[PDB]
DNA sequence: TTTTTTTATGTACTCGTAGTGTCTGC
DNA sequence: GCAGACACTACGAGTACATA
């Protein structure tokens, strides 16, 4: 039923494709789970890769001609397919009945998906705290306490890291046992 | 090192703690039971933080992790259950343990947790260091004939009623196998909470789930008891032990058996049994035993258990662990065969 | 053509509240009554044989913890999370087939996920199916997990073999144990699902069905399939006559009972069903040495087994007793004469034939 | 261990063993009923020291001339001895002096000599197993050819993997299938001109081959179907590769 | 035409269509009604002795299932689904050898890809050949699958032992056991494969061969291409009888006969007949032993005899009528002693024609005079 | 270093030729029909006793079917492809130490590499030998290969036995079981050999190493050669009565006329005389019986005996005069279950001895 | 209260460990 | 570069099971 079209360069889509697909390795007990959820909507691609516990969602922008869908792709094959392609050319795809072709010209796949509506999707709730943190700051909130994890523990919520806020600051619990660490910024 | 038994542990454990505890002897559910007292005791008392650490050889002690540095954000004293191998430690492993124990904070506590240990390993560094505060402690199933009186117990401690024939049956059914048994009368209670089980369902909610050791068996082959004896095999499926140790115990008894009967016409049986404590419970179960046989008999059932011999491990016969079914029940009502096998 | 695609009554006549479970009184009564009160055991252990419940029976708890009524003994009817449930997808509901994961790499991760909070409605509760296949390993971290179990979850476990898991956890779990079903609760049942649909349908064929399965019930239903496609959509006494070449079993005991005396076409039926059946000839005159051997031991007491052959304890005790002594002792020697032999004969069906003559040679 | 006779005596430096090693070990038969199969074939010529490996269907022969005069011997390394060999060879300087024998071979690196034991058996003649006519040749860019076999062969099927070329004038295309069926189609430009042909192949082993000898331009020479392809590079003739097909 | 290629009569006569089988009736027809009827059970597991066709029905099933028209339980021969399946590396037949594929780590990528749906046709067929031969980790990680698969997947097990398989295998799939041929049917397929193949035959070596296959049609069709090469490219009774080593030379019915009358220069001279004729002894002592076996059974009920054995059913009726049973037992255990002690004899030859002495000496009624006192 | 190093006639001796192979005339016939009218097969199992030429036979079928002449029945032998199989280096001829190589492991790897075309030959080959002894995972590994391998793959097998194998295998190629030898093919082989061989042999010497070989070229043969240690340079019939442990003399007869008049102090006399003398008891047994079956057979039909038999008639034919017939098959039967019992006893003289007496217990009255 | 006592050979599976390809923001 | 990650693949061991 649906058909997607892709036209998209390598340069813009192997990084969002790393960044949905780095987690994904394994094998999860959904075979879905072990694939990666592609959506054409708009002028936005949207690769969404996930683990029950976790989901990443890259959107990619797309300036030339598309349409609307979704679909889900082996995410290993199709990173490898993006992958080794020649530099800077152009990936094209459409996803005809059961099977999505990609094309580069003078190379052509034909891949097996799997229907979009078998890919769970969490649902929607209320952000309580909702703040623009700036990035460096984040990035040295994470560092300088997270040496100390306590990963692999009994208390199966000492694994994780804590974040409390107050007013215009925050702070990041290292939740460890025989070691603490706090960051204020 | 005291060497007592959990009913006083009990005790031991209401008063003050006397350091390291080690709870031994093989258990079908008492020991984790005992261990689930010891940990709501502890929980009521200053020790909560229970760390589970499997004692073997060839594994590394990250309990000293645990015993050189002490917790940080919730101390609260804490307890290190060891799992003992079902062999008992090595030497290396119980030097260690007495590093560890040179490495005890305070707030620490040490359970040792496994079956019976060897004399050696009874008598380790360790423990020898530890006889002085520790103790000792060790308990095992009750009996065929002790059964009874610690259902009943337990069902009186539980606030239900019993009957004479559910626990008839239950020591027949569930016969050894404490968790089996105390899963059984969680059921009976919570199918009907009238409290009244005479003999309404007991049945019903209990299934044929026991433990039988070989050692019973010619219990009942020599009063030659065919429904029990079938009955017994029938029971010994599902946890079917492979036929050599069956047949080892009972070639033993009976060449023990045949050694009495040529003797008889010397020193009497009891006598005899002097050198034969075999501890049958009391050398007189064998001594009613011999009282119904005859030398021929004792010919027909030595032929039968010989060709089986043969008929097992010369050629890999596959029937032949229902051959046990077969030798046993033969000579419940052959008083003597007029040859015509004589294998 | 491609339409109308009916999928097996296993799967379609599946049970969707414990009304609908035949036999188990006991499990469906002490769950019933346990799920009233909240005094619940953190898992739940079945156990049973074959195609019984057990999987049935936990898709049911499932159905039961998870409700928007509450934990409820009586169903639920309808409600989102349990309507979930009637098909596969059911996001607190996760059943992990053990059997497709035995290692830690992946039973380790999947109970990792019982730290993380649970999904629409209480009680994250999943369900193990099969658990004797996980790793030693596998069940070290099942263990762990179930000495400290997080409160707001739970687990049930299924198996069908249980001596094969640590004595650790199966002292933990609150086994349940699943009885194999009686032969008037298959027949009954399989009734009751032939009357539903279309299917006209005579006793003696439900009968030898219910025999047939050995106790099983999702046996009964692929023999039942088997036997609609067979009578082409009605299950007579002919196609499941068809399956009695299959069910047919005591054939042991006529041939004994017919070597005494001179019969005719019993002992050419017999051996007839025999070589059709072909089944070890050198077990079947074990068989017949065994019956013979007790027969010998019967008439030197007259009530020298009883538990032999109940359903025959009214026609084997008459040659139990009235065939000489002599006559059975020189048949034991004719079988053994031709057990040691039968080997050598050109086959063993005449081996086994050329026994049966020299039975019936002599009285 | 004492000294041998049939003791040649060889002045190379390093990289040269090294390139040869490299350039036929991936086709060395690996636990083979064929026990000969297994280790190099190293043969004396007046002109190199050519080495042979085959696993009986990836027949890799390299020949690095030597600049010495060499009696004809032809000898069978078994696989531990030239994984050994190999990981022996570095520097790029030293001369390293291989010693042959009877049953032995020996080599001085640097200041060691080590042993390893020889194979007994009679190696195949790799010469009749190189097809007897190039009639069907085309030459393709390395790197190309090696990057399409790659996005081939990423869909190929797992256990075997067999890709599919089908040569037309100037034309390669690969097809490659799979269980759970999905179809692989890359087409490239080369020189080329003949019969239309089709030929099924191991794609690993292609991708081996390339990634061995890893020239500018690649040619590869075959008949028909049956036929097994000689792989070698245009530059020179000094490596030479046999593949043989899958299908039949 | 006629295409000479030569190559393999079991391969080339592989069912195709779903009458060329060779008349297993309790399966065909009800794989045919669960077509016709709609109900296609999702796995079920073809059981019974080497070479009946269980491994050619699963794939005439496939053929049915994957049909370009609307399910047939007759599929048709020219749809381009049926083409590849007939020519085999069908792109929705999965043929799983299971023999090669045990670890459970295939079975595992198994149920990992059996999500992903079909290209072509219906469903896609997942025909595991010899079940019985996977791990038990493999079979257990089967058992999820099989008990609710996916609305597309079919399950085509097939085995020789079915026994071998865990007992909820059994229970998840449905059971078709194939019995072994009878020789008339058999008989009637060798007549139709000699006779499309356009090679002469004689009866005899068809019934030859039927009797020798076993009841196992793939036996009697390996017999038959060695009978072709054993003879000049043509089936005769000669050629298949030396080939078999049958007794059909001479009978064996005169042997018994002498036997039974005591002439000893009778037998010795069927010995030498047999002797000059190179044939083995022990087939000899077997043939005896059947003959005798044969005529106890017809004494019993004169229905015992076989339509194969109507050459000399009258000197059979004869002998049943004459001898008495306990000469026949004693004939038969006499030389069921001659073939035990063949092996340990000084010479074959010799030990059979001492077990033919043997057997002569101790007949009652005519036995061995003592010689003198 | 001699020649490779099959100086020894067991390998030197092996055929090259279908026209070298002695016997076997039904299967060479078959093979060379269909080799030549054109049906071949993917699949034969030669079975028969130890050596008798199942692996002869597979080898030079491989030669005929990789003829480069074509699909010849007689091999080339002078061809490129004969001298490499000859050689052992042909790289399509994939023998298979079977017994060696059981694990289903090596199997699979095997079969997994059949998908490729012959590197040089038409045929790829896999001739496997002692099948029997594959894992059962082995056998069925073997399975969808054996019954539909690809057009060009071709399998061999070389069991000692076939019952062993289980019925699906032994119903998917051609049964050939290999005839055993009879004496005179024995006998006019090995006079052959030695005549190409040019070493002195004696007509009755031969006899005895075919009559003592129970059917086997290559049992016979290993006994021409130990022979040939013992026999310097020649066959000779004392060198071979000596090592063979010939009973040349007559006290055969003379211990069963002792034997069957229940003399016990005089066969023990005879026997304690025999094994001073270094007497062979399997061979005494063996002339007990036939000696006895002559006996019988003169009892029932006279004017029966032959050469030796026709010479001692004068105590043959008194034997089979004061014997019953009924008694003769007793001792015939127990002198044949001792020599069933010569293996399970600890002494073979002691056997002996066990034997003889279990015949004298038919009738122990002194 | 400590008490007797079957194997060879093969096939799988899962857990460490060890060695190696490959390549990523460092 | 690049070492360390990071993956991946192979090998031994300990265990469970099968079959002759
Ligand atoms: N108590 C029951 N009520 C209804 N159907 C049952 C019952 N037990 C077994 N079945 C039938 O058998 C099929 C398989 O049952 P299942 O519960 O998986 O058995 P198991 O205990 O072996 O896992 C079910 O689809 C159902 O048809
Ligand atoms: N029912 C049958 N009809 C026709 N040929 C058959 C039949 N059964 C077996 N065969 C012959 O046997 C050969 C192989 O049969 P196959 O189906 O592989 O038996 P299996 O059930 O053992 O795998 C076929 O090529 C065919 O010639
Ligand atoms: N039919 C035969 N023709 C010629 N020589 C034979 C024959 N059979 C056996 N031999 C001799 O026996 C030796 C071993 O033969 P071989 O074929 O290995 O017997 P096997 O069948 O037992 O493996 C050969 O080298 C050859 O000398
Ligand atoms: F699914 Be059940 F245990 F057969
Ligand atoms: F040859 Be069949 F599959 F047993
Ligand atoms: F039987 Be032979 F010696 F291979
Ligand atoms: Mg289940
Ligand atoms: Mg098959
Ligand atoms: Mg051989
Ligand atoms: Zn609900
Ligand atoms: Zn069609």
């Amino acid at each position: 039923g649906p058909h997607m079209k892709f036209t998209v360069e390598r340069e813009h889509l192997l990084k969002p494709l790393q960044q949905v697909s780095g987690p994904l390795g394994g094998r999860p007990t959904l075979p879905i789970l072990g694939n990666l959820l592609l959506q054409v909507a708009d002028g936005t691609l949207s690769l969404t890769g996930t683990d029950l516990e976790m989901e990443m969602v890259a959107r990619v922008a797309l300036v030339q001609p598309h349409e609307p869908g979704a679909t889900t792709v082996p995410a290993r094959k199709f990173f490898d397919i993006c992958r080794g392609l020649p530099e800077g050319a152009e990936i094209a795809v459409q996803l005809e009945g059961e099977r999505m072709l990609v094309r580069s010209g003078r190379s052509r796949f034909s891949l097996s998906t799997l229907p979009a509506a078998d890919f769970p999707n969490l649902d929607d709730w209320q952000s309580e705290v909702e703040f623009t943190l700036p990035q460096a700051t984040m990035k040295r909130l994470i560092e300088a306490t997270q040496f100390s994890m306590a990963h692999q523990d009994v208390r199966y919520y000492l694994n994780g890291m804590l974040f409390e806020t107050e007013g215009e600051e925050l702070r990041t619990v290292a939740t460890d046992g025989h070691r603490l660490a706090v960051c204020s910024m | 090192m005291i060497r007592l038994y959990p009913e006083q542990l009990r005790a031991q454990l209401n008063e003050g703690l006397r350091a390291a505890y080690l709870l031994l002897g093989n258990d079908p559910l008492l020991l984790q039971e005992s261990q689930d007292a010891v940990r709501q005791v502890a929980a009521a008392q200053g020790f909560e933080e229970h760390h589970t650490f499997s004692i073997d050889p060839n594994t590394d002690w990250n309990a000293i992790f645990s015993l050189c540095q002490a917790m940080s954000l919730f101390a609260s004293r804490q307890t290190l259950l060891l799992l003992l191998p079902e062999n008992g430690p090595n030497a290396a492993i119980n030097e260690q343990l007495l590093t560890l124990t040179g490495l005890l904070h305070d707030d620490l506590l040490l359970i040792v947790r496994g079956n019976k240990l060897s004399k050696a390993q009874e008598n380790a560094a360790w423990f020898t260091a530890l006889a002085n505060r520790s103790v000792q402690v060790t308990c095992q199933t009750p009996e065929q004939a002790q059964l009874p009186r610690w259902v009943a117990a337990r069902a009186k401690q539980l606030n239900l009623e019993l009957d004479d024939a559910a626990n008839q049956v239950l020591c027949y059914c569930y016969e050894g196998n404490l968790l089996a048994l105390a899963q059984a009368l969680e059921r009976l209670s919570l199918l009907w909470p009238d409290g009244k089980l005479t003999l309404p369902r007991v049945e019903q909610a209990v299934n044929d789930a026991a433990h039988f050791t070989p050692f019973h068996w010619v219990d009942a082959l020599l009063m030659g008891k065919s429904k029990r004896a079938l009955h017994i095999l029938q029971q010994l499926r599902l946890e079917g032990s492979e036929p050599v140790i069956l047949l080892r115990t009972l070639q033993r008894e009976l060449l023990l058996l045949v050694n009495l009967k040529r003797q008889s016409a010397h020193t009497p049986l009891r006598a005899l049994f002097d050198k034969h404590r075999v501890w049958q419970n009391r050398r007189g179960m064998m001594g009613e035993a011999l009282n119904r046989l005859s030398q021929t008999q004792l010919r027909q059932a030595v032929q039968l258990l010989t060709r089986t011999e043969l008929t097992l491990k010369q050629d890999y016969g596959q029937s032949v662990w229902a051959e046990l079914e077969g030798l046993s029940l033969l000579l419940c009502h052959k008083p003597l065969a007029d040859v015509f096998i004589d294998g | 053509g491609p339409h109308m695609s009916y999928q097996v009554l296993a799967r379609k006549w599946r049970p969707q509240t414990f009304a609908d479970v035949v036999g188990q009184e006991h499990v469906l009564t002490a769950l019933a009554n346990g799920l009233s009160l909240g005094r619940i055991h953190h898992a739940y252990l079945f156990s049973g044989t074959r195609g019984v419940g057990k999987t049935s029976i936990a898709r049911l708890l499932a159905k039961g913890l998870n409700c928007e009524t509450g934990i409820t003994a009586t169903p639920c009817g309808v409600c989102d999370n349990c309507r979930e449930i009637e098909q596969g997808r059911f996001v607190d509901l996760i059943e992990i087939d053990a059997a497709s994961r035995t290692k830690v790499e992946d039973t380790r991760d999947l109970l990792d996920n019982v730290q993380y909070a649970p999904a629409r409605g209480r009680f994250k509760v999943y369900l193990i199916d099969e658990v004797h296949m996980l790793s030693r390993h596998s069940f070290n971290a099942l263990l762990k997990t179930l000495e400290e179990p997080p409160e707001h979850v739970k687990f049930l476990l299924a198996t069908t073999d249980p001596q094969k898991l640590p004595v650790t956890i199966l002292s933990r779990c609150l086994q349940f144990h699943l009885k194999a079903l009686d032969v008037e609760q298959i027949r009954h049942q399989l009734e009751h699902i032939l009357n539903e649909e279309h299917i006209a349908h005579e006793p003696r064929a439900l009968q030898l069905l219910a025999r047939a399965a050995e106790g099983s019930l999702r046996d009964a239903l692929s023999l039942t399939d088997q036997a609609i496609a067979s009578g082409d959509g009605q299950v007579s006494t002919q196609a499941v006559s068809a399956m009695l070449g299959t069910l047919d079993d005591d054939q042991a005991l006529s041939l004994v009972e017919a070597m005494v005396e001179a019969n005719g076409e019993r002992v050419m039926a017999l051996i007839n069903e025999a070589a059709a059946r072909g089944i070890e000839w050198e077990a079947l005159l074990v068989e017949m040495l065994g019956l013979l051997h007790r027969i010998a031991m019967v008439q030197l007491s007259p009530a020298a087994l009883g538990n032999d052959m109940a359903a025959i304890e009214l026609r084997m005790r008459e040659l139990a007793r009235t065939i000489p002594p002599t006559d059975i002792q020189l048949y034991y020697q004719t079988l053994l004469i031709g057990r040691k032999e039968l080997p050598y004969a050109p086959d063993r069906r005449m081996g086994v034939e050329m026994t049966l003559l020299r039975a019936l040679a002599f009285h | 261990l004492d000294d041998w006779q049939s003791e040649v005596e060889f002045t190379l430096p390093q990289a040269t063993m090294k390139r040869l090693i490299e350039a036929t070990q991936f086709s060395m038969a690996h636990q083979d009923v064929r026990y000969y199969l297994n280790g190099m074939l190293f043969e004396t010529e007046g002109e190199e020291l050519r080495t042979v490996a085959t696993d009986g269907h990836r027949l890799a022969v390299c020949s690095m001339p030597i600049g010495q005069s060499l009696p004809s011997h032809s000898v069978i390394v078994p696989r531990k001895g030239v994984i050994e060999l190999m990981r022996m060879l570095d520097g790029g300087d030293n001369p390293l002096r291989v010693q042959i024998g009877s049953n032995n071979i020996r080599a001085h690196v640097g200041d060691f000599i080590f042993t390893s034991k020889l194979v007994d058996g009679r190696f195949p003649d790799y010469r009749r197993v190189l097809p007897k006519n190039p009639d069907k040749h085309l030459e393709a860019g390395c790197d190309l050819l090696k990057q399409a076999f790659a996005r081939a062969a990423i869909l190929s099927n797992e256990k075997f993997r067999g890709v599919r070329l089908y040569v037309s004038e100037n034309q390669l295309k690969i097809t490659a299938n799979n269980p759970e069926q999905e179809e692989a189609e890359e087409i490239l430009d080369v020189t080329y001109s003949g019969a239309e042909m089709e030929i099924g192949f191991n794609v690993s082993y292609v991708l081996d081959v390339l990634n061995a000898l890893k020239c500018e331009n690649v040619r590869m020479m075959l008949t028909d179907s049956v036929s097994s392809v000689q792989i070698e590079d245009a530059a020179s003739q000094s490596a030479a590769y046999v593949v043989m097909p899958m299908r039949l």
